[PDB]
């Protein structure tokens, strides 16, 4: 919750929340490039990937 | 009048370490009012009343103080020929001026066959002439600059 | 690179006890 | 003329190639002798 | 030109030796090591670089 | 705060035995 001075100006909302976003990549051939870095984990189910 | 200190701008004494003994040391000074002073229009200052003399000039060498039994200490080593001082030149340099006629635009270069064991980079500019002489002599009256060189 | 190089491979070794670290 | 293909030439009017000389006598023919310098 | 000749004239002006520690005697590298705080010697010999 | 932090590992400019 926060509170902040009225302005009438149009506005919605920003807020930055930080955290690890290591990203790391493989290459095992020549020619192949290839990533290992999920994120936006979860996924199980059978419906709408 | 005035009152200037001039420093060594050599490049073999300027840094050098000299151990006891006597030497003789001269250096000669340049009284050409083209060349040792600058203008801000580049107007020719020998046909203006521009002048200079000297009278006096000191040499002040300023001593370390040393401690006499290490004094000899520092000497002895450096009177030892595995501890010979070595010196480069900043600019390490080979200074050669082609001339460029007016409104010339291909400048070749001719340069005969040397060693070019341990050369470094080519490093060039354009100048701009037709007025002062060149180092040798420092004089020739016929002068027409003085700004920037 | 025009440039100069020095005697410097070799550091001021004193310790908090003497400004000069001595000489045989 | 002077060619329009047959190698790799160019055009400048006076060929020079020198480098630096030493010392005074680099002016002649120019205003006289002033020595101190006087308009 | 011919075959090098220039190489031991370069261990010599140190243009291509050792190092400045090591072309020293070790009594002048130790005095230059006490001194340096007021009465720097660093300047008056060449290291080479390669 | 912030992140992101990475890390590097005689006279002559190189000499190595660095292989497989």
């Amino acid at each position: 919750n926060f509170e902040v001075d009225p302005m009438d100006e149009s506005t919605l909302l920003y807020v930055v929340f930080e955290v690890f976003d290591v990203v790391r990549v493989h290459q095992p051939h020549r020619g192949v490039i290839e990533a290992v870095y999920l994120r936006t984990p979860f996924s199980a189910g059978n419906a709408t990937t | 009048p005035f009152h200037i200190q001039v420093p060594q701008k050599f490049f073999a004494i300027k840094s050098l370490l000299l151990l006891p003994g006597s030497y003789t040391y001269e250096w000669n000074f340049r009284k050409d009012v083209n060349m040792i002073l600058q203008s801000s229009l580049g107007n020719d200052l020998r046909t203006d009343g521009a002048s200079i003399s000297f009278t006096s000039i000191n040499l002040y060498a300023t001593f370390f103080p040393m401690a006499h039994n290490t004094a000899s200490t520092l000497e002895a080593m450096l009177r030892n020929d595995t501890n010979d001082q070595s010196f480069n030149d900043y600019l390490s340099a080979a200074n050669m001026l082609y001339p460029i006629p007016a409104n010339a635009t291909n400048v070749p270069i001719s340069i005969p066959s040397r060693n070019w064991a341990a050369f470094r980079g080519w490093s060039f500019t354009r100048l701009k002439t037709k007025e002062t002489p060149s180092l040798g002599s420092g004089f020739d009256p016929y002068f027409v600059y003085s700004g920037s060189i | 690179d025009i440039n100069f190089s020095s005697l410097a491979p070799r550091h001021g070794t004193r310790p908090f006890m003497g400004t000069w670290s001595d000489i045989g | 003329m002077s060619g329009s293909g047959s190698f790799e030439g160019g055009v400048f009017s006076p060929y020079l190639t020198g480098r630096l000389p030493s010392w005074a006598g680099v002016r002649q023919n120019v205003m006289g002798s002033t020595v101190d310098g006087r308009p | 030109m011919a075959t090098p000749s220039m190489l031991p004239q370069w261990a010599y002006m140190h243009i291509a030796g050792q190092d400045a520690s090591e072309y020293l005697s070790p009594g002048l590298v130790q005095f230059a090591r006490a001194t340096d705080t007021y009465f720097s010697l660093g300047n008056k010999f060449r290291n080479p670089t390669v």
